[PDB]
């Protein structure tokens, strides 16, 4: 993937 | 032809506003305006998913908005920026600054360095001391690697030596190459071109 | 000062972006260009958000952007434009239509009424024909009003009505307004400048 | 809302 500068989404933590 | 030139036309004021966008951002990094950031992000991403080619120079400037993104969300520990959700946001900036073609100078070692320290001091001012010892072995290299392991094991949270190399000291050093960056494209056309419009006013 | 003229050079920037993208926005729809279409509305909608203040010019300009991703949204009936989840593409399309600071000529009205027209075909072809009733009676004026009535009273789907009011009818008068647009703002500042760079290339 | 040129979500149909 993707250029992305905003997050692709939420991580587990 | 007439349509070709045209969709030339559209690539070269593409590669302006990347410049241009790229420059507001940095500015909005080191004047701390989180929202104009935020939406210079978004700016900048779009612009840079409507590219259909790009050229060494562009891809530095992609590196850069991506890197600064990284690092305004450090302490954003649920934000994912890579396919691996493993990886946390600093890490994530890690890699970029490792992969960026410019010179590895005093301060992008400096950088380096603060970036590795903090990626893992966020997760233990989280009281996340698991993944703390995830975020070293994966980045784990430094004089300070056993150092590191060592606070980590002890849970040493407030250790002298994160008040050295604090988020701060990171950002300030961050800051400074945002310095850089910014009076190298200070004179890209639109920004160039806009300055002189509000000039040619007074 | 310093800060104010960075402040406002962006500010002008930010106008020119918003043309380009509008004119890009434009030749995508009448080319029939639908990711470019896509990608160029994600970089105008950005550009948007990210403006601290309007003019009359830009509002309209936002209008013109709005009216034709509704547009391209046509029957895409599970896409929600509107707080009000009940409103379709084509409504939104016809509200925004009404509300452009342009002249009512014959062109104008001609949209509007094919709007009209198929907002309630959309929904007929799809076999929805409570929707249908329902986007009639919040829509409903023209004389066609009592035939539209009698059609979606008799689930008419392929009446010769819609033969004539097609989608594809709706399409082209669209496509000529975009044509004038077009020809309106081909001369704004940042197409302008970048044309002139192709050109001194050759 | 919003100057929003793409969708807001997803409509009940």
């Amino acid at each position: 993937s993707h250029f992305n500068l905003a997050p692709l989404g939420r991580r587990r933590v | 032809e007439d349509a070709g030139l045209v969709a030339e036309a559209e690539a070269v004021a593409a590669g302006w506003m990347l410049d241009f966008l790229c420059l507001s951002l940095c500015r909005a990094f080191r004047d701390g305006r989180s929202e104009d950031f935020r939406r210079t992000r978004n700016s900048a991403e779009a612009i840079i998913h409507g590219l259909s080619s790009l050229t060494a120079c562009q891809l530095r400037t992609i590196y850069i908005c991506q890197f600064l993104t990284r690092i305004a969300a450090g302490k954003t520990l649920d934000a994912q920026f890579e396919n691996d959700e493993r990886i946390t946001p600093l890490e994530s900036a890690l890699m970029i600054w490792g992969s960026i073609e410019k010179e590895h100078d005093k301060l992008h070692e400096e950088i380096q360095n603060l970036i590795k320290i903090q990626a893992i001091a966020v997760c233990m001012e989280n009281g996340n001391f698991k993944e703390a010892e995830e975020v070293f072995e994966r980045i784990f290299h430094m004089p300070f690697k056993s150092k590191l392991l060592m606070i980590i094991s002890q849970k040493d949270t407030f250790h002298s030596f994160f008040q050295h190399f604090s988020y701060n000291h990171m950002m300030e050093k961050i800051k400074s190459y945002v310095n850089y960056v910014l009076s190298e494209k200070s004179s890209t056309f639109l920004m160039k071109a806009a300055a002189k419009v509000v000039e040619s006013k007074r």
